[PDB]
């Protein structure tokens, strides 16, 4: 079924975002869309086998038959949205062929940025770095050296508070590890909290 | 969930052991199928079935074999693992329809190891909110960190006062590799949970990062000095200061 997707996207909460899937099949008989959160069941979003754009609430789907083109339209996204999306094409058994997926990561609207880096001391190595409440515009390397260990960006939501901030964490063996110096391949909002 | 199954969920096992995986449904569908998923594909048809004792190969068969004995159950059976039997296992179901979508299950994760001495299982450690977070912010995160971990066949959870969290916590999607550059490598991953500082600031409340890791049972074969790594909840905790 020759199907291509793109293998990430990134986007901000509240926005829209297409992901496009191309294909060609002889005996075309209708391209699906799933969604995959990481390791569990894809779920299904959409079949379509005519022409044209179908609506099914925030979710839109397009076909192309001519061109072979297909786009699942997400509007006002949803940090639920974040997992993968599979194109999947028609079809001695109607069994779909499975795209590889497009991986979209879906990013908080920060209100209130407040890039800081904390230590934090084991309860019972010793320590971490907690690198937390920055923008979500911030991007966190993976680490030069080896001896140190750092996170992706995280974000959680304490939903009492309808308050969403993202963190990444860092931590060595090493001796001569320090969390002022954890982030330093990362470009860092130059007014990041220091403490103390 | 929708009334499909997969057994095991994890699965850690040596080089030439035969395997079998269960897909149940409740739905009474005529079609089954089992998938396997690996980083750079999509999922890719292994075998299916179209009624009982009817079965057909997909695009990756070899090395597999299925049983279709009952309308509900369909078995993936590796005769003999193969390392490159490593993968995540999805069974489904479905009418046969064009135009209607398959039913999945939520996958089984497959470990197939030349040498089970690569098999360990996490350490874990809770790290205990900053003071200047408190003070600069009026909250707390709690950092959870589980090491040294072969194979990613782990579940973290948080569970506060006896009760498990979700509100406040944010789990790394990915493990890490504590030695990229080696292959298995064992693995790390981090875990927060942010609560406010009041409610850190309460000696009766009790915070604890859980995780099962999922490892060698009774028919696998052990002969190192250190504990046979069994399937087993690895935990760390903290409680509350008063202010």
């Amino acid at each position: 079924q020759n199907i291509d997707q793109p293998t990430e996207m990134t986007a901000t909460e509240g926005a829209i975002v297409q992901i496009n899937c191309t294909y060609q099949t002889s005996g075309f008989n209708g391209l699906f869309w799933y969604q995959q959160h990481a390791g569990e069941a894809p779920t299904f979003l959409s079949y379509n086998v005519l022409d044209g754009l179908e609506e099914k609430g925030r979710f839109s789907s397009f076909l192309s038959r001519s061109k072979g083109y297909s786009y699942l339209l997400l509007k006002e996204l949803q940090m639920k949205d974040s997992a993968s999306y599979l194109c999947a094409v028609q079809a001695g058994s109607y069994i779909p062929t499975f795209g590889r997926g497009t991986s979209l990561i879906v990013h908080p609207y920060i209100q209130n940025p407040d890039p800081a880096v904390y230590q934090l001391r084991d309860s019972k190595d010793k320590s971490v770095c907690l690198f937390t409440d920055f923008d979500s515009q911030t991007n966190v390397s993976q680490s030069k050296d080896s001896d140190v260990y750092i996170t992706d960006k995280c974000v959680l939501d304490m939903r009492s508070m309808d308050f969403k901030s993202n963190s990444a964490v860092a931590w060595s063996n090493k001796s001569d590890f320090a969390c002022a110096n954890a982030f330093n391949n990362s470009i860092i909002p130059e007014d990041t909290f220091f403490p103390s | 969930d929708a009334g499909i199954t997969q057994s095991p969920r994890h699965k850690v096992t040596e080089t030439g052991t035969p395997v079998t995986l269960r897909c149940h449904q409740t739905e009474n569908h005529r079609y089954m199928y089992w998938y396997r998923q690996d980083p750079g594909h999509g999922l890719r048809l292994i075998h299916y079935s179209y009624g009982v004792k009817d079965t057909d190969k997909g695009e990756v068969s070899d090395g597999y074999s299925v049983s279709r004995s009952k309308t509900e159950d369909f078995l993936l059976t590796l005769e003999s693992a193969t390392s490159s039997q490593t993968s995540v296992y999805f069974c489904a179901t479905g009418t046969g329809d064009s135009n209607q979508p398959q039913h999945f299950g939520d996958g089984t994760r497959l470990s197939i190891l030349e040498d089970l001495n690569k098999v360990f299982p996490p350490e874990v450690a809770v790290f205990e909110p900053s003071e200047a977070e408190i003070s600069h912010t009026q909250k707390a995160t709690l950092v959870c960190l589980a090491t040294g971990f072969f194979p990613d066949h782990v579940e973290l959870s948080w569970w506060v006062n006896g009760k498990e969290v979700h509100s406040g916590v944010c789990t790394d999607p990915q493990p890490l590799k504590e030695q990229p550059a080696l292959n298995d490598s064992r693995y790390a991953l981090s875990s927060r949970l942010r609560v406010s500082a009041t409610f850190w600031q309460n000696p009766r409340n009790h915070f604890r990062c859980q995780v099962q890791f999922y490892g060698l049972s009774e028919n696998d074969e052990w002969t190192q000095d250190r504990a046979k790594p069994v399937t087993q909840i690895v935990s760390a905790e903290a409680w509350g200061r008063a202010d």
